[PDB]
């Protein structure tokens, strides 16, 4: 019957690894590098687009940075379509929580939910896992500014600074070198862009190959504001930090 | 017994020159017993305002439901929902409970951000849209409001003239209804400013 | 090499099971032809009764789907009858739901969409048949629409299907290159049937008796098949000029 | 290769090898036949006597569907019973809705579509029987034969099983020598002969003859088994022709 | 409603009035209550208009699909499909249907299906609210093997009386003739049938 | 070989290997005999023990007052099929006030076994059954194979070394069929028949299992000292 | 009939490749060339009507399909797969949008819905990916004119101009030289016809080319989607 | 059940709930505690249909305790009240609705404020300085309307509560067998054992 | 409500009043009751309004999808069937009462659809609370094969009868003329009543209303 054709996506190897999770991680290693850096007064999300062309409409384009609600955003590394399935599920969970408790969802509770969905695809159902790794940048009134990552296994961890996608080994060393705990957002913006500029497989880092975002508690009247940077604004910050 | 008159209360909305107004009383009761004088019946999702009269649990539930839906709308559409679009969403959402409906009287008010056109609308409990340019009324003193609005209203009123018209329409209607009153709020809505005024009225 | 057993992509972007279903199409070794008149649509098909023990009246690959729609099948009879029963069901459901007779091209599209599903879903195999639907549509007039195991379909001025389809196709192409019109300019269906048989004779290089052919005719408000004697009358007229 | 391991897989030829393998199980079975006569049909089958311990006339092979249709098959006997059970359900639902007993061509397609369905998926095995069936309806007598692929046609005479070639040759003679037709009583006699002649392919073990018939004049268009004197008369006629 | 079907020498004729009422208001005075389920199998409808229309459409579908597979259905087969629907859904239906049809083998046949969903094969049948007033008349005046003209007169006179006495019946008398020759529609206006 | 992985696959010669392997489980099972006259029907079964401390596995199961069987092969499959027969016998009695005909019982068992040979995921039954009964047409003996093939016989045997008992019955056919109105002599013939399948071991008091049904005899099983009379 | 294919038929290989998606993209590569160009006051989409036989009436086969009054779609790859996507896209535009909001979806969201359907055929049990790449052109009030590509994986990207299928690599180079941000719709149609001529072997006329635009409203409001006639194409081939 | 009162003062919320349980003819108990601790700083009193009241209260308790363990965090009174309202609002269109009315008295440790929520069986939520369910408000609200101040001490709140209970004991036909009184503040929940 | 339709020589003429009520109160004096089904087919609605509005919208949407697939204009019988079968399924619980009129490839057709799922095919029909007043005008003056302006006037005269004599009907008169060559949507076709004139201005002067507190938030 049908058994003949079944790849068995939810089995252990003899070494106790999940084949499909490992191979999905291999896929993610070829995706454009995404970086998240947490500062005392905000969070930076920077990400590099892949295989850009001149004829791509950049100002209406979104492949890396997505809004989950007004307080939480994500940077994507992997299959964009797979990411959008999960993103829409996360957006719903946040609104379910808001409806139930009349409070914005704490960052970790959303992260755990998405990570649990990813976990399920590795333990049951016989389906391939989601080929996506997320960096979650968010704020709530319990833990303040938070960075998390999740990968196809459904494991998640918290970070002060982190990278996903291509050249994470190199990227993480550079972040580990220059990151300090008392760092501010404007400094973190510079660190993120400098790290991408050195780890990129492209010849030079330009505005058309980047997506950029900041979550700053600072706002007039102390409200958290998410800023997805426009193409011209990325171009300005590249000049300001002295990369172009 | 009648779910639409257990808790009581009213909403009225009006159009003016480059503006709209929406207003409501503040009463919540259990039939004869007054329970709350701070039960606001007007909510907003971006620049679109929604008033809801009727059974108070459904008022609250529908507010929570439309906040949910307009939040997801905004995330997907990358823009705030417009009054015309929202009106259709309310109608759809009410009619999907055709045979177990929410006992409510919604009223939409807002200005279309692109055309600048003032917009107001109303619905029956199962979603039929009352789409009228002059005024929309709802609640346990809807008859009283129809009477006040029909005689006080005239077209193209300036924001502060319109404030006086809608306020007097609300106040005097509420005072002829046992189940309405206990305070009142009036929103004056222009293309990029909204003024919210609480009115002084009799507390019986 | 399990990409050849089920309907998933090979490294070349091909579906081998679909391709092999096309080959099953010719297993009967029968050729069919369809042409359009002014007021009619004619379909002819070879009839071969190799066994003397068979009841020749029950050996048929032409199906009366609805009153207006006829369907000839090129392929094995089990899959032909599978497709025939489904098309009949679909045509009846359509008339009930939408209050008018299912058009030929709308049925064709529906059956093509079903066939597409078998090329995408693994548990279902393709049917090893090519379906040629014929009618005189009330809006489009004389109509020929053909469906295959890939889920492809298109309308035709005329068409041919089977092992020797190319010979028939080129013969028809050459005629329509002369006349410069999309149909057989003839009043009576009897003469359009005569044209269809004559041009099959020319293309295949074989003579036919009354029992070697099978004919279906679509007119306004009915599709019908011809008896052996109705075909004989047709063959007599061909021989007499 | 591997195209023959799974049902519903097309080989590069455009063939379903699992259906062709089902045919081998049919070819391995005992000889069964069908003869269409003037106002009806006759069915006959070879029943191999494996042992003296088999109770004579008890292991009945031919099966009735509704009251007017006879079914006989060669190959895997259980698969045939399963098909007849379905046939009986199809005939019952037809009569429930439409009142009239199922016409034979209608009934043929019901079996046909069901057998064909078992060639569409790898989760089922094709039927390991060829089924000869028919009877009398409002339009007269009809004889059918249905193969593991779902293929069926109407027949003047039909034969399947190990002795089918022998049987087919005998049936072809009858068709040629009787263009005007064969009577029901003649067809019973001829059916006996043909099974006896076809028994040369299974000559090791002796056998038991079983015959049934539906005829408008002889059985009122109902399916009945040939029993007693009429059966013995057909056996005697058959035994005389082999000697 | 006043409806009837009558077998005669050459086949069968169906007859009906054209009045449809909502209480005392005549919502349609020119209603067609003789409905076609197959070429030469028609029915007369009484009861809920929604129900009998729904049923008749389902039957037409069943017989169309029957025809595609098995050829022309018998009138008995048509009646059986009507019965099946009426009997199995008796709790949710108000439908009194007369089924009439012409075969060449069987000739003219009439089947009546009253409220319960029972079937009764009859030489002729009457139904609808107005039928009560013509049981006496129809029983006294019906003969078997009447001519076409005699049967038209019998139906015309019968429904004339049913219309005269039943307020729920009225308007034109429609008829449908079913013979080997084909299908003929007839209509008779008030000024004709009232003076009978 | 390549065609024995599941029951849904024919071999190139039209064989079903999973069914044939299920048939093999019966051959490994202990011998049991069935035989009948015109008045009575008898089952005899050689029960098998695990060792000298263990009990002897029961071989005969009662299905109704007028019907029961003996098993050879997978005993849990016999439990499933005998439970199904109990239910079908019971349904016939409750709904129709009718004792289930032995021939119809055979037909039901055939069809139940067949479904497991044509569908993916399942497996064939791994047991053979000898069904005896007395119904409105007298005494009956059936042989069930998990292929689905059910056969009505005067006598038979299944299990290991069953060919010896089967040959004996084939010789004795004319004698034992005539043993009418004498239950003890019919059982004697069954005990003598099963003895032709023994090697090394002989019939002891806790080894032998006998059952009988007849004209004025409900289906009753004899074990222990009740069968010492026949040793 | 138990659909036992409850498991994924597209899985990750050791290198991190999703084989079936790659192979689907190969099927798209073999497909006939189609392109899209965005102007300031419109969008144009175009493709070749590769007729399988001259006896076939290629007008009855529509490669360019209206999805909503203001959105159109063209493809490269497997035609039958495209047809069912168009049917689902038309339907989803009503069920998940128009019946809720009383208006047609904006281009980007309808693209998102099609993309979702394609992604699911890449992960769900017992199915292969769709063997097509779509080019979806459209207009809506708040986003203006837009052009999107959708691939077998479910990934989608917005374009100023692009091409897919047979001669896409050459065609994309041709478009890079000609495209600017000041093109009028007629200029974009002209460039579309020039680009498409390079990848067409045989006859090049209004009967062998299928071309549609998203532009001004054609008189609630008029539809912006308009399929150009055979004659309208031939008129612009004289000024070529 | 019968009388449940609530009053929010400066720095605490006080809930007073009757002790009687009557099954038709007889008073079966005179010491019944019509309350559940949902979390360390959140108390819910309840009254309505027999069985449904305790079943509902314990179900809510279980869910809040589950939340507390999962997140290692105490939900705000507002969050708990919204959760409770949703469960009641869900209930009202069910096959068999929970006929239960509640008061939720909580101390918000983040805002350092006491909060009182009144929710009826329909899911009608209101935040109030003082509240009641059934007929209890009819007798007591005129006294609370007169005397209540937002800056009252806990002791002044208990005295105003005594006056409310005295009025109830005078004019109500039913003997509700006095009230158990509980105070919710920054330090948690405690019972006043002499009232 | 008074809604009506007739079949004339070249097509269909539909008519409707504009009063929408809540109890005995008029909520909207200019409500559009003629609805689009497809480009060649329109619906007049009476009965429960939400039901009429939703049922017409749903069938219109499904017809649109049908028409995209087939590539031809939809027919009135298919609109009739889809409405009829849905209404029948809901057993009168969807209180949609419609006048459906359009022009096909097979010509002009007019139906009345009832909540329980019965339909009548007629040359002229009326529905709503004003049906009798409207029908009296039709019985008085209808003839088959009228010219366009004659038919227009008859429908308008029929709706007027309902407006004046039925308390449940009022306001303006709306028409929809459908033929092969055109679709004319006339809103309003006639205004038979002037809005009442008010003799005084009762609008208050600024500062008359007593305000507790105010807040201004910009956008
Ligand atoms: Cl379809
Ligand atoms: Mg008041
Ligand atoms: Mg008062
Ligand atoms: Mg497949
Ligand atoms: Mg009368």
């Amino acid at each position: 019957g049908s058994r003949r054709y079944d790849s068995r996506t939810t089995i252990f190897s003899p070494e106790g690894r999940l084949y499909q999770v490992e191979y999905a991680l291999e896929s993610i290693s070829h995706a454009g590098t995404a970086i998240g850096i947490m500062a005392s007064d905000g969070i930076v999300l920077a990400a590099e687009r892949k295989v850009t062309s001149t004829l791509l409409e950049q100002d209406t384009s979104t492949e890396k940075l997505y809004k989950l609600n007004d307080k939480i955003a994500v940077a994507v590394a992997g299959l964009t379509a797979d990411a959008e399935i999960l993103i829409n599920t996360a957006r719903i969970h946040a609104q379910n929580y808001l409806k139930t408790y009349n409070e914005d969802i704490p960052v970790e509770i959303l992260v755990r939910r998405l990570s649990d969905i990813k976990q399920g695809y590795t333990q049951h159902g016989g389906l391939r896992p989601f080929g996506v790794s997320f960096i979650y940048a968010g704020y709530d009134d319990r833990y303040g500014y938070q960075l998390y990552t999740s990968n196809p296994s459904g494991n998640y961890t918290g970070w002060k600074a982190i990278s996903v996608g291509a050249n994470t080994s190199a990227a993480q060393t550079l972040l580990q070198m220059d990151y300090k705990d008392d760092m501010k957002v404007d400094d973190a913006i510079e660190l993120a862009l400098k790290t991408l500029s050195k780890t990129t497989d492209s010849s030079a880092l330009t505005y058309d190959r980047l997506e950029f975002a900041t979550i700053r508690k600072g706002a007039n009247d102390g409200e958290v504001y998410q800023k997805i940077f426009k193409p011209q604004e990325i171009k300005d910050i590249l000049v300001k930090t002295g990369i172009t | 017994s009648d779910p639409s008159s257990i808790n009581g209360g009213i909403v009225v909305a009006m159009t003016g020159k480059d503006c709209v107004a929406i207003a409501c009383d503040l009463r919540l009761g259990s039939q004869s017993l007054g329970v709350s004088n701070k039960f606001e019946k007007i909510f907003h999702y971006g620049h679109v305002f929604l008033g809801i009269t009727g059974l108070a649990t459904d008022v609250t539930t529908l507010n929570e439901m439309f906040r949910y839906k307009t939040n997801l709308y905004k995330l997907k559409e990358e823009r705030a929902i417009e009054p015309e679009t929202f009106t259709q969403l309310v109608s759809s959402s009410l009619y999907e409970r055709r045979f177990g409906p929410y006992f409510v009287g919604p009223v939409v008010a807002g200005i279309n951000s692109k055309s600048g056109k003032p917009f107001i609308a109303g619905f029956d409990l199962i979603g039929c849209i009352d789409e009228a340019k002059d005024f929309i009324v709802s609640g346990t003193a809807s008859d009283q409001l129809f009477g006040m609005c029909e005689s006080l209203y005239e077209p193209n009123l300036e924001p502060e003239d319109l404030f006086e018209t809608i306020s007097q329409a609300l106040l005097n209607a509420a005072d002829r209804d046992a189940l309405s009153g206990w305070g009142a709020v009036v929103y004056i809505i222009k293309k990029d400013e909204v003024v919210k005024r609480y009115l002084k009225m009799r507390q019986d | 090499g399990y990409d050849r057993h089920i309907t998933i992509f090979s490294p070349e972007g091909r579906l081998y099971q679909v391709e092999y279903a096309f080959k099953a199409t010719n297993q009967t070794n029968i050729n069919s032809l369809a042409v359009r008149g002014k007021d009619c649509t004619v379909v002819i098909s070879q009839k071969k009764v190799p066994d003397k023990l068979l009841d020749p009246t029950t050996v048929s690959y032409i199906f009366c789907i609805s009153r207006t729609i006829g369907m000839v099948v090129n392929g094995p009879i089990p899959d032909a009858r599978n497709a025939a029963l489904r098309a009949k069901a679909e045509a009846a459901e359509f008339r009930y739901k939408y209050g008018y007779d299912m058009p030929c091209d709308v049925l064709a599209k529906r059956m093509a969409n079903l066939s597409q599903i078998y090329t995408q879903r693994a548990y279902m195999r393709p049917l090893g048949v090519i379906l040629t639907f014929v009618s005189v549509d009330e809006e489009l007039g004389p109509s020929i629409y053909k469906t295959d195991p890939a889920g492809y379909y298109v309308g035709y001025k005329a068409t041919a299907t089977g092992p020797k389809q190319q010979e028939i196709t080129t013969n028809l192409e050459n005629h329509f290159k002369k006349s410069k019109i999309d149909h057989i300019n003839e009043e009576s269906w009897e003469k359009v049937v005569e044209f269809a048989i004559t041009h099959m004779i020319d293309a295949l290089g074989t003579e036919f008796s009354k029992n070697d052919l099978e004919v279906g005719v679509a007119t306004k408000d009915k599709f019908f098949t011809l008896s052996a004697e109705n075909i004989e009358e047709r063959l007599v007229a061909i021989a007499e000029q | 290769t591997g195209y023959d391991l799974s049902n519903s897989v097309f080989s590069p030829d455009g063939r379903n090898f699992q259906v062709e393998y089902a045919v081998k199980a049919v070819e391995n079975g005992t000889t069964s036949i069908g003869i269409k006569c003037n106002d009806g049909v006759v069915f006959a089958v070879e029943k191999l006597i494996t042992s003296k311990l088999l109770v004579p006339q008890k292991n009945v092979k031919i099966q009735v569907v509704d009251r007017h249709i006879g079914c006989v098959y060669s190959g895997l006997i259980p698969d045939g019973r399963h098909l007849v059970n379905r046939g009986r359900e199809e005939a019952a639902s037809f009569k429930k809705l439409y009142k009239t007993p199922i016409p034979i061509p209608a009934f043929a397609d019901r079996l046909g579509q069901y057998v064909q369905a078992h060639t569409l998926y790898n989760s089922v095995r094709p039927f390991g029987v060829s089924t000869i069936f028919g009877g009398v309806d409002k339009n007269g007598a009809h004889l059918y034969m249905l193969e593991p692929s779902g293929s069926y046609w109407g027949y003047k005479g039909a034969a399947t099983g190990k002795g089918r070639q022998s049987a087919k040759a005998e049936l072809e003679k009858l068709v040629d020598h009787h263009p005007e037709g064969l009577s029901a009583r003649e067809a019973v006699k001829q059916a006996a002969k043909i099974i006896y002649l076809a028994h040369e392919d299974n000559k090791e073990k002796d056998f038991e003859l079983e015959i049934s018939w539906c005829s408008l004049s002889e059985t009122n268009g109902l399916h009945k088994f040939v029993k007693g004197d009429l059966l013995q008369e057909a056996i005697d006629f058959a035994q005389k022709e082999i000697n | 409603t006043s409806i009837m079907a009558v077998t005669f020498k050459d086949g069968v004729i169906l007859g009906a009035d054209s009045r449809t009422t909502t209480g005392a208001y005549i919502a349609n005075r020119v209603t067609d209550k003789l409905t076609r389920v197959h070429d030469k199998i028609w029915c007369c409808r009484s009861g809920s208009a929604a129900d009998t229309q729904a049923i008749a459409d389902i039957v037409q579908y069943h017989l169309e699909l029957y025809t595609s597979q098995y050829g022309t259905p018998s009138t008995e087969t048509a009646a059986s499909v009507f019965k099946e629907l009426c009997y199995e859904n008796k709790d949710n239906l108000t439908a009194g249907i007369i089924v009439a049809g012409y075969d060449d083998k069987n000739k003219g046949e009439v089947y009546t299906i009253p409220l319960g969903g029972s079937v009764h094969k009859l030489p002729y049948a009457i139904a609808g609210s107005g039928s009560t007033f013509i049981y006496g008349y129809c029983d006294k005046n019906f003969r078997e093997n009447m001519s076409k003209e005699e049967t038209v007169d019998f139906i015309k006179h019968s429904l004339s009386q049913a219309i005269k006495w039943d307020g729920s019946s009225g308007g034109v008398i429609r008829m449908v003739v079913l013979t080997a020759a084909g299908v003929e529609r007839l209509i008779f206006y008030p000024d004709e049938y009232e003076q009978l | 070989n390549n065609y024995d992985g599941d029951t849904v696959t024919f071999s190139p010669t039209g064989r079903l290997f999973q069914v044939e392997y299920a048939l093999e489980a019966i051959k490994q099972g202990s011998v049991t005999v069935g035989l009948r006259s015109n008045t009575h029907a008898v089952l005899v079964a050689l029960k098998r023990n695990a060792d000298e401390l263990s009990s002897y596995q029961k071989k005969i199961i009662k299905c109704d007052e007028h019907m029961g069987l003996s098993l050879a092969g997978l005993a849990p499959d016999a439990r499933v099929l005998s439970n199904y027969l109990r239910q079908q016998c019971n349904y016939s009695s409750l709904v129709f006030n009718r004792k289930l005909a032995v021939e119809r019982a055979g037909h039901l068992l055939c069809d139940k076994a067949q479904k497991n040979t044509q569908s993916y995921g399942g497996r064939p039954y791994g047991v053979g059954l000898l069904i005896i009964g007395y119904d409105k047409s007298g005494a009956h003996l059936l042989e069930f194979q998990p292929s689905g093939n059910v056969t009505e016989l005067y006598g038979t045997a299944i299990g290991a070394r069953s060919q010896g008992a089967k040959t004996y019955l084939e010789r004795t056919l004319d004698t034992f069929i005539k043993i009418d109105g004498n239950p003890d002599e019919l059982i004697k013939a069954g005990v003598e028949a099963i003895s032709q399948s023994l090697r090394d071991e002989s019939l002891t008091v806790d080894n032998l299992s006998i059952a009988i049904v007849g004209k004025d005899t409900p289906f009753t099983i004899y074990d222990g000292e009740a069968v010492a009379k026949y040793i | 009939m138990t659909d036992r294919y409850s498991f994924s038929l597209t899985t990750f290989s050791p290198s991190g490749k999703l084989g079936q998606i790659d192979y689907a993209l190969t099927a798209v590569k073999q497909g006939v060339t189609s392109l899209g160009i965005k102007a300031t006051n419109g969008v144009v989409i175009a493709t070749e009507k590769k007729s399988s036989s001259p006896l076939a009436m290629s007008e009855t086969l529509s490669k360019v399909s209206l999805l909503t009054p203001d959105i159109g779609a063209v493809y490269s790859g497997m035609g039958p797969d495209y047809r069912v996507l168009v049917d689902k896209s038309r339907k989803v535009a009503h069920t998940s949008y128009k019946r809720i909001y009383g208006e047609y979806p904006p281009t980007k969201l309808l693209v998102s819905e099609v993309a979702k359907i394609m992604q699911e055929a890449t992960q769900s049990g017992g199915v292969r990916p769709f063997g097509v790449s779509l080019l979806i052109a459209g207009h809506d009030e708040f986003n203006g004119f837009s052009l999107y590509q959708v691939d077998p994986s479910g990934s989608y990207f917005p374009w100023k101009a692009t091409a897919i299928g047979k001669g896409s690599v050459a065609a994309k180079t041709f478009l890079e030289k000609r495209w600017n941000d000041e093109l009028e719709l007629e200029d974009a149609i002209h460039i579309a016809l020039l680009t498409l001529k390079e990848s067409v072997e045989g006859e090049f006329n209004g009967d062998t080319i299928e071309l549609a635009i998203i532009g001004d409203e054609n008189p609630d409001k008029g539809p912006r989607f308009r399929k150009l006639t055979s004659q309208e194409i031939n008129d612009r081939l004289e000024a070529l | 059940m019968d009388i449940i009162l609530g009053i929010r003062v400066q720095d605490s919320v006080i809930l007073a709930s009757s002790k009687a349980v009557t099954r038709g003819i007889s008073v079966l108990k005179d010491s019944d505690d019509k309350t559940r601790q949902l979390s360390p700083h959140t108390l819910m009193s309840f009254a309505g249909e027999a069985g449904d009241t305790v079943q509902f209260a314990e179900y809510i308790q279980a869910n809040i305790q589950l939340y507390s363990i999962r997140e290692d965090y105490e939900l705000s009174p507002q969050a708990v009240s919204s959760f409770v309202r949703q469960e009641l609002a869900k209930s009202i269109r069910s096959r068999r609705p929970y006929q239960v009315n509640v008061l939720i008295g909580g101390y918000d440790k983040k805002k350092n404020k006491p909060e009182l929520y009144q929710i009826d069986y329909l899911g009608t939520k209101v935040e109030l300085p003082y509240g009641a369910h059934g007929y209890s408000g009819f007798y007591t609200f005129s006294l609370l309307d007169h005397h209540y101040r937002p800056d009252m001490t806990t002791e002044e709140g208990l005295d105003l509560l005594k006056l409310c209970v005295q009025e109830l004991e005078k004019r109500m036909p039913m003997d509700f067998k006095g009230v158990i009184v509980k105070i919710v503040d920054k330090d948690g929940i405690r019972q006043v054992d002499d009232f | 409500t008074t809604i009506a339709g007739v079949v004339y020589k070249d097509g269909i003429v539909l008519g409707a009043d504009t009063r929408a009520t809540e109890g005995m109160v008029v909520a909207d004096k200019n409500c559009s009751k003629i609805h689009f089904i497809s480009p060649n087919i329109y619906c007049c609605g009476a009965g429960t309004a939400a039901d009429t509005d939703m049922t017409t919208q749903l069938i219109s949407s499904n017809l649109e999808l049908h028409s995209l697939s087939t590539g031809r204009l939809p027919r009135v019988v298919t609109a009739n069937r889809m409405l009829k079968q849905m209404l029948f399924r809901y057993q009168g619980y969807i209180g949609a009462a419609l006048v459906l009129g359009g022009v096909d490839v097979t010509g002009p057709h007019l139906y009345s659809i009832y909540p329980h799922g019965s339909t009548d095919k007629l040359p002229y029909v009326t529905m709503g609370s004003g049906s009798l007043a409207a029908m009296a005008v039709f019985e008085d003056k209808f003839r088959p094969d009228m010219e366009e302006e004659e038919a227009k006037n008859l429908v308008s005269e029929a709706i007027a009868a309902g407006i004046f004599n039925d308390l449940g009907s009022g306001g303006n008169i709306d028409l929809c003329v459908i033929s092969k060559n055109k679709l004319d949507f006339l809103r309003p076709y006639t205004v038979p009543n002037k809005k009442g004139t008010r003799l005084g201005r009762y609008r208050c002067e600024k500062g008359t209303t007593a305000v507790l507190t105010e807040k201004i938030t910009p956008l």
